[PDB]
């Protein structure tokens, strides 16, 4: 569910927030995201 | 058979270190 605060578990990481559509260019081998400070920002759908 | 020449490498060589996005 989209657009909505819930709890996560994608693939063992384990967080709360809320999870949307993105226009980002992950790599083939790219697994998750991250920013200048080392906060995970986005996470690949395991399933999807 | 073989030679063994020396040449400089440039700046080459560079993969990367994980599999976390990042940008700018
Ligand atoms: C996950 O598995 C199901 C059944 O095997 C399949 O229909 C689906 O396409 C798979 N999803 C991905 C992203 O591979």
């Amino acid at each position: 569910v989209k657009n909505k605060c819930v709890n996560f578990n994608f693939n063992g990481l384990t967080g709360t927030g809320v999870l949307t559509k993105s226009n980002k260019k992950f790599l083939p081998f790219q697994q998750f995201g991250r920013d200048i400070v080392d906060t995970t920002d986005a996470v690949r759908d395991p399933q999807t | 058979t073989t030679t063994q020449s020396y040449t400089n490498s440039f700046t080459r060589g560079v993969y990367y270190p994980d599999k976390v996005f990042r940008s700018s």
